């Protein structure tokens, strides 16, 4: 419910999947030169956090998450310089 | 819609707090003389010319 | 009209757990903060007391 | 968003809202308004009598 | 109205009473005047001194207290002390000629002429309490004053009040450890006085608090008025439902009401749970449920006595913080299932609980790191029993010879009272193991 | 109109009492000064129920607080919603009572209740047509289990014709609060099997067990005790407020629920609860309502109601609901469950109506039960009171106020005949 | 009933189907113009601003009742700046629908069919001189003061400065009438009956209807050659007859193309689907899009 | 409306849960949150199947998810999907299993699947009308074939009527991940056959050829793996939620493929398969479809069926066609491949149809079958158990908690019987 300020790190996820879109130093080749791949993935941290044992005793909730990312999932949205 | 800006008091939803920096209690109720008395709090006036 | 009823009549509910569960984040941020208050002073004391217990 | 307030209507305690003055004749401008006569054709106190008929004690 | 008044005879009760009257003073916010901060300015005065302190009518606060003793040494330090100016001048009751460790000295003799001053004293405190719960006596056994006049007022007092509760903190000599020469004489003669004038007695020997020091505040060389600070937390916690609302408050007179199954069996001893320095504060999380354990530890009892050897009664602890009734059940409960602890069959029910919220407070130049919780637990078991056998033994190592008897025999008393004051305490040695057995 | 006055003693009593009338002031409007602010006209309709009036237009509660020592009620004067009550309602003593029952029912309860009962007196003859009394107190305290069984003893013999409700907190041994509570227990029991005409038993394991397993909320309080008692206790008599389908008052509700005189002990629960977590996914429908209604969990009290047969039960609906809705589900949870239903009284279950459900919520339901499961309560104080009377320890502080034992063992013999033939119904069959 | 959050909504909602109910039952000589013209002499000073009695008193004379409970509810949402008293323009602009499409239809045409010379405004004599024939077939052209005479079926509307009624008035009028009458038929019925003229559309195309058409098209396809085929012969027309290669399907096209596959749909039914096929709306559709519809499309 | 109730047991359990339940709400286009937005109508007709209507008008999966340790549950929680699993239908413990039959059929079993078991029957209280069960579980661990196959025993005996279906994947001996494999494996097996409606096989070594050798993956993971079971799952019930031409349930299923109670193991199939490089080149057709149906290749098990003879087979079509050519095709390749098929059963295939495609392809093919040489897999776990039993290896765990050697006796014996009972089932000729 907060305005979007452009310049800063942001995630976009797809509603559908719940998947945050990603890049990574992945090679593909084009009439465009070399460029790498955009795909949907999300980048979780390997570390299991006791989320259902938290669930059951009452100390945290589903919606706030748990697990950091990785910064392959960030993006930013750039604007014009000058108007 | 009209939704409330309260959170309304529920069998389990009222939760006091108790993170005070003193938990002093006051003696306000008192027996004397076998009769029953209170303090006078949150009745005072302070002054005026009258 | 019922079908409005009854659009009308959840959101409430859904308004009702965002109250509970914002202010109870609020609280467990307050009691965390007041254990950080604990071991400020705590630490200091030992640097404190050590020098005492050198002399007398 | 926020806690649940107790006092609604934002209702101030009158030991501060401002201070005793002269109203304590609020109630008496019937007090002296005797029910023998009176409240049959009056509902206020009666004057004054400027004038009283033979044997009027 | 709810005034405890504090009786404090002898050298270790004045020395408790000097500790103890500090903590009392920065708790509810008193200088060393009796007078509140000059500047303050905050408003909304709370009289919750009113337990401990009384109102001048416009000024100071005068303790609800008096110090008996016969030596003039150490009354004369608290008038020219810190503290001159806080108590009344003439509810500091100074003799002239000691007691020379001496129990008849203190009691048939000289002790017969001050008993007289302190009675016009506390006669006038008392009348001016108005919901006086009961008194509270600190007293050492193992002295003349001490065990003369403590003896001597105690029985005083059962036909001049009667019903009022009477709370006893007597200090018993150490198994091994020892000052004097002649503790076992006057421990058993004034025991015998106390054991049908007291309501409730707790044991605070010296030598547990000397290895709760050095095992838990990491101090190597401790001092008495470190122990007196220890002891003094105790009595705070005890009296803290008395002026700090909490959940579940208690009172003094539901203490005797339900640690005492019978009128002989009134002798306890207390733990007292976190005393812990900041060295392992700064690395424990010291829950509830750690806390209600380490009580209950054996080496942290405050009397040289080991429960194992015994059952118990009754047990009452009392919980002081931000604690919940959630963990304080859950954690009772594991105490009844450890094989370890046991009670007596006939009591199922053995627990009071009392809950406040105030935190315990911290005196600046102290040992004690601040905590958020913390637990006093009183139990009457019947261990106890062990340390009166001891105590037994060496008093009647001596009294096969008669010695030191023509010191006290030539002092008033009798030669029949060893005999008597022996005989009480052998039916108490085994009226334990009656009590204690299974039906 | 059939107004009732609510009078309390102990601190329990008093804490659940402060709740108790802080959740009937939010419900009807009031606010903290007493002053009239409702939105709807049905908030005035009957407040004569619970709150009399003063000069001003202001509203004070029918409430009498006692207690032997003044601390509790101290701390209650202070709190918010506490300038409500009237300072001639506060009665207190000056020593205490120091959880004794000796002390609390005849050397200081009995020569304190004097004014207290000026005080019942004078509210029940100002009110226009009494209803009946309610009462909160503990079992296992000294100055409530003393006091208030009194109180209610000689209230008894003064008004034979008005009816009795009380709100007793009966202990549980696993919180040993007080190693001197089966003595309470058992006494107050025999006192109240005397002249009480309903009895509703709480416990503090129940409300631990709904506070952590249907709540989930990490810090329970008695604040919380307390809100979830005080909406039970609302709930029972929300029906003699405000209109509905079908109207239903105390003396109804005993008569649909009370088989024999001596059978006066039941079991509460309250539905919906449900945790901040978890309110998104389930529904808010008559099905959930009562499959949420007959768990054994959802008891307020530590008998278990699967371990006996429900007796006769009643159910206290609040909100706009369908009638075919709700006795269809009433007729299926009977008919699925035929072992857990004595045979010989068919449809022994209550249905009452509210159209006006809680603030904040659309539906809402009340459930009284008599079952006989609770005799395991009663069996455990017996055989612990039995036990620890057989070496009569603690005796002597009950036996120094004038007691004798003749009356520890006709109580005794009272708790036990009537745990006897309340387990003969059981096997009862026709 | 426990109006503390959402309550409010929902019981003001209560009172406007009940109000709705009434007027539709009733059906008859009331109605909701006839209410805006009462308050007005109660309004006395024209604030808009109306007591609780005199609001009550108002809908009782208009034959309204509800709970005492109910009044207090519909003060407490239209007493918006909180005086204490009501807004009763604010409740007339409540309870008010916004007309039928069919039937905004047909008003619009009669009022067009009225207004030959399109100024958008009509004269009050013109619009009774109808009125009067359509009721009997004596009425003769000339009458002795014909104007203010034959004036009287009118004047229910209202004039402008210039004397003429206006468009907007005219389907307000009516949406007012709309609400006494909850029958689309009977209004339908009523206005041609009151006008002389009758002319609406037959229907429209239904989705079941566009259901079944375009499941007839599949079905058709497989029946032909195999089930690996079919694609080819669909593009096999484009392909013959699609001269410019730009790869764009029109609708005279698509017609022809499926009159070749004997499928003769009906022109009415072949625009339905077209329309709904496409959603940029110039008339041209990309075959592959087509294609892919009839074909890959997991659902009818 | 005939709803299904979803089990799902042991470490593979809950990652074959997880996927398939992914497929399932794409199917219907449900989104991790729980709010419907497909593109057709016909989508919502029949989502109670499998979804329980909640507030606010969201769905949520009728599925209880089982472990003694929630380590696996853990994870799934955290990763996408894992908010539409209701936080009531989690049960777990506090040690696990650990490839131990016995201690989780025997210890840990029976003290935790009290809770199960009482969630389930909830489960099945609030359907109107159930239709069936569903378990997904291993035969290979230990929560899963312990706790997994007794809970199956109890829910029988409670609802002996309805039908019940087990995707078990019982492990190979090719590469195997526990050593101890034979004995929990052996043991599963003899408590299924008496009380399983169905059993569906599953070989990972199939899975891993088909992504090898069909979709030619060069990297395939259990992503891959469980996504091909979990298609053939959904194509099962395809048809129990869209219409079609021809109706089919899993009783019909049930049966048109047992002949003898005893004879309810079969093998999976699912067409069309093929990789990205390849779909322009290949034309989807019926002809082409039932090729590669009957392919021993592409058949869900380790178990070659040319070996043996198809008792029975089933054959499930998805995606708009005529009936003609399903009907010959289905004849043809039975008179040509006679000598596969068994004779004293004349037309032993069943063909249903339904006019909704999967997403992403026109048609698709389901198939399930009955044949023979499904023995072959039960001879080696039988050679394996009796190799490893003869020196009694990894015994002292099993009989260290209660078991005897009594039972692994009967376990082997109940084996042979059923070998035996195919065979004499593969030669009889009328
Ligand atoms: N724990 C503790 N004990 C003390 C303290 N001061 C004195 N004692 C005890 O007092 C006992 C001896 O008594 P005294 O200190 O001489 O004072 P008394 O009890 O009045 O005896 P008299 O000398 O006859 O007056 C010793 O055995 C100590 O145990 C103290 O500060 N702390
Ligand atoms: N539910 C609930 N129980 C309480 C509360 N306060 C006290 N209790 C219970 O009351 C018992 C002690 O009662 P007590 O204070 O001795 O009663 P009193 O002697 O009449 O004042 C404890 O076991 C508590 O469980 C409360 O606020 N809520
Ligand atoms: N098909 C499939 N099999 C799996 C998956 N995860 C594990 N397995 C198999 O499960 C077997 C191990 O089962 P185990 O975890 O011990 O079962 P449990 O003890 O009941 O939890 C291994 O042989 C794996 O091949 C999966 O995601 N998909
Ligand atoms: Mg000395």
């Amino acid at each position: 419910g907060q305005p979007v300020r452009s310049g800063e790190p942001v995630l976009i996820k797809h509603i559908p999947t719940c998947q945050w879109l990603a890049t990574d130093n992945v090679q593909y080749n084009n009439e465009f030169g070399q460029e790498f791949e955009v795909f949907c993935n999300s980048y979780q941290c390997h570390n299991k956090t006791q989320n259902l044992i938290a669930e059951k005793v009452g100390r945290k909730t589903i919606e706030t998450p748990m697990r950091n990312q990785t910064n392959q999932n960030t993006f930013r949205i750039v604007t014009a310089l000058y108007p | 819609y009209n939704l409330p800006k309260t959170v309304p008091l529920l069998p389990g939803h009222c939760f006091p707090d108790h993170l005070k920096e003193s938990h002093h209690k006051t003696q306000q109720f008192t027996l004397v003389n076998n009769v029953h008395c209170e303090k006078t709090n949150y009745i005072e006036e302070k002054n005026d010319p009258y | 009209r019922d079908e409005d009823k009854a659009f009308s009549n959840q959101t409430e509910h859904n308004r009702f757990m965002l109250i509970n569960l914002e202010r109870q984040k609020n609280r467990q941020h307050r009691q965390r903060m007041d254990e950080i208050k604990e071991f400020n002073l705590l630490a200091a004391k030992e640097q404190k007391i050590k020098l005492k217990h050198m002399y007398d | 968003q926020y806690a649940y307030d107790f006092n609604p209507a934002k209702t101030q305690s009158l030991q501060s809202r401002p201070i005793e003055h002269n109203k304590f004749s609020a109630w008496t401008g019937d007090q002296l308004y005797r029910t023998s006569y009176g409240t049959h054709w009056t509902s206020k106190p009666q004057e004054p009598k400027t004038h009283v008929p033979p044997g009027y004690a | 109205m709810r005034e405890v008044i504090s009786i404090h005879v002898g050298q270790g009760g004045i020395q408790v009473g000097n500790a103890c009257w500090e903590l009392f003073c920065l708790e509810h916010g008193i200088q060393p005047d009796g007078q509140m901060p000059s500047d303050r300015t905050i408003g909304g005065g709370d009289d919750a001194f009113n337990t401990f302190f009384s109102e001048t009518g416009a000024g100071k606060h005068v303790p609800r207290a008096v110090f008996l003793d016969l030596e003039p040494t150490v009354i004369d330090e608290v008038r020219t002390g810190t503290y001159r100016q806080l108590f009344h001048p003439e509810q500091l009751i100074s003799g002239k000629e000691d007691a020379a460790n001496n129990f008849a000295r203190g009691h048939y003799t000289i002790g017969k002429e001050i008993v007289d001053l302190c009675l016009d004293r506390i006669r006038k405190l008392a009348d001016n309490c108005t919901g006086l719960q009961g008194f509270l006596v600190f007293n050492s056994v193992g002295g003349g004053t001490g065990s003369g006049l403590g003896s001597l007022l105690l029985e005083r007092l059962s036909v001049d009040y009667g019903k009022k509760s009477k709370l006893g903190f007597t200090i018993y000599p150490s198994p091994q450890v020892s000052t004097a020469v002649v503790e076992p004489y006057n421990s058993i003669l004034s025991t015998h006085s106390l054991l049908e004038h007291t309501d409730v007695a707790v044991m605070l020997d010296n030598e547990a608090i000397y290895d709760i020091c050095r095992r838990n505040l990491d101090i190597e060389r401790p001092t008495y008025t470190n122990l007196n600070r220890l002891i003094a937390q105790v009595i705070s916690s005890l009296t803290a439902s008395l002026r700090f609302d909490g959940a579940l408050n208690v009172d003094i007179t539901e203490f005797q009401t339900n640690l005492v199954p019978y009128p002989r069996i009134h002798f306890m001893l207390s733990s007292y749970a976190p005393i812990i320095s900041a060295e392992k504060a700064y690395h424990e999380q010291l829950s509830v449920a750690e806390i209600t354990n380490s009580a209950f530890e054996p080496a942290n009892m405050m009397a040289k006595c080991d429960p194992r050897h015994g059952k118990y009664m009754a047990c009452s602890m009392m919980y002081r913080g931000d604690v919940v009734p959630k963990d304080v059940n859950a954690s009772i409960a594991t105490i009844k299932t450890k094989r370890t602890i046991q009670f007596v069959d006939w009591c199922p029910t053995g627990f009071k609980v009392g809950i406040n919220y105030q935190p315990p407070t911290v005196v600046p130049g102290g040992d004690l790191a601040k905590v958020m919780r913390a637990v006093c637990m009183i139990s009457n078991s019947t261990a106890i029993a062990e340390v009166f056998s001891r105590l037994d033994h060496k008093f009647d190592l001596m009294y096969a010879k008669r010695a030191f008897v023509h010191w006290y025999v030539g002092e008033g008393m009798e030669e029949g009272e060893f005999s008597e004051a022996r005989e009480d305490l052998a039916a108490l040695e085994k009226d334990y193991e009656e009590v204690g057995i299974e039906t | 109109m059939r107004e009732i006055v609510h009078i309390q003693g102990g601190q329990c009593g008093n804490q659940i009492g402060a709740k108790f009338w802080e959740v009937i002031s939010d419900e009807h409007g009031i606010d903290p000064t007493g002053t009239y602010h409702g939105d709807s006209d049905l908030q005035l309709e009957r407040i004569n129920v619970y709150y009399n009036e003063a000069t001003g237009g202001r509203y004070v509660p029918r409430a009498i607080l006692m207690d032997l020592e003044p601390g509790t009620m101290d701390s209650v004067r202070a709190g918010p919603f506490g300038q409500l009550f009237r300072p001639d309602n506060f009665v207190f003593g000056q020593t205490g009572a120091g959880n004794n029952w000796a002390k609390g029912h005849y050397t200081e309860g009995a020569e304190l209740i004097d004014s207290v009962l000026d005080v019942v007196r004078k509210e029940a003859e100002g009110c226009d047509c009494l209803q009946g009394f309610q009462i909160t107190h503990s079992l296992g305290g000294g100055t409530g289990s003393g006091m208030g069984t009194l109180l209610i003893s000689k209230v008894r013999e003064e008004y034979p014709d008005r009816i009795m409700e009380t709100f007793s907190v009966v202990p549980s041994p696993k919180v040993s609060d007080t190693v001197v509570e089966p003595y309470n227990a058992t006494l107050s029991v025999h006192q109240l099997v005397e002249n009480a005409d309903e009895c509703m038993v709480i416990d503090n394991e129940a409300l631990y067990d709904i506070c952590f397993r249907t709540l989930k909320l990490t810090t329970p309080t008695y604040g919380d005790l307390n809100h979830l008692v005080s909406a039970a206790m609302s709930g029972v008599t929300c029906c003699l407020r405000f209109p509905g389908q079908l109207n239903s008052d105390l003396r109804k509700l005993a008569v649909n629920l009370i088989p024999f005189p001596r059978l006066h002990f039941f079991m509460i629960g309250f539905a919906p609860l449900t945790s901040r977590g978890s309110q998104q996914y389930r529904a808010l429908t008559v099905p959930e309502l009562t499959q949420q209604m007959f768990d054994a969990k959802n008891m307020m009290c530590a008998a278990d109601p699967r371990h006996g047969r429900y007796l006769t039960a009643s159910a206290l609906f609040r909100g706009r609901m369908s009638t075919k809705e709700v006795d269809e589900q009433m007729l299926n949870v009977q008919n699925k469950n035929s072992s857990y239903f004595v045979e010989w009284i068919p449809n022994n279950i209550k249905s009452s109506i509210c159209d006006i459900p809680p603030k904040g919520l659309k539906m809402a339901v009340t459930f009284v039960g008599n079952s006989t499961a609770i005799q395991e309560m009663f069996k455990r104080v017996a055989e612990q009171f039995t036990a620890m009377f057989r070496r009569k320890a603690f005796l002597h502080w009950y036996t120094g106020e004038g007691m004798d034992e003749m009356e520890f063992t006709e109580a005794e013999s009272n708790m036990n005949d009537l745990v006897s033939e309340y387990q003969q119904y059981q096997d009862a069959t026709a | 009933m426990s109006l503390y959050g959402v309550g409010l909504n929902v019981q003001v909602d209560r009172i406007k189907t009940e109000f709705r109910l009434y007027v539709s039952k009733q059906k008859g000589g009331l109605n909701v113009r006839n209410l805006r013209r009462i308050f007005e002499q109660l309004d006395y000073q024209q604030n808009g601003q109306l007591n609780l009695d005199d609001f009550k008193a108002g809908l009782n004379k208009f034959g309204f009742f509800l709970k005492n409970v109910d009044y207090q509810c519909l003060l407490k949402y239209f007493d918006v700046e909180q005086n204490g008293n009501v807004n009763y323009l604010a409740f007339l602009s409540c309870i008010s629908q916004t007309l039928n499409q069919r039937r905004a239809n047909f008003v619009l045409k009669v009022f067009d069919s009225i207004d030959s010379e399109q100024k958008g405004a009509v004269h009050p004599f013109s619009l009774a001189e109808r009125l009067e024939v359509v009721k009997n077939k004596d009425y003769q052209i000339g009458s002795k003061t014909r104007e203010q005479l034959v004036g009287e079926y009118v004047a229910q509307f209202h004039k402008n400065q210039d004397g003429l009624i206006t468009r907007d008035e005219f389907v307000s009028y009516y949406e007012d009438l709309g609400l006494g009458i909850s029958s689309d038929q009977h209004f339908i019925e009523i206005l041609q009956t009151q006008w002389g003229i009758k002319e609406d559309d037959d229907l429209a195309i239904t989705k079941e209807e566009v259901k079944g058409i375009v499941k007839t098209i599949r079905q058709k396809l497989i029946q032909k050659t195999k089930g690996a085929n079919d694609e080819f012969l669909l593009r096999k027309l484009f392909k013959e007859f699609d001269i410019s290669n730009s790869g764009f399907l029109t609708l005279d096209e698509m017609n022809a193309m499926l009159i070749k596959l004997e499928i003769p749909i009906q022109k009415r039914y072949l625009n339905a689907v077209f329309s709904q096929l496409d959603r940029n709306h110039s008339g041209v559709i990309e075959f592959e899009e087509f294609v892919y519809y009839i074909v890959n499309d997991p659902y009818p």
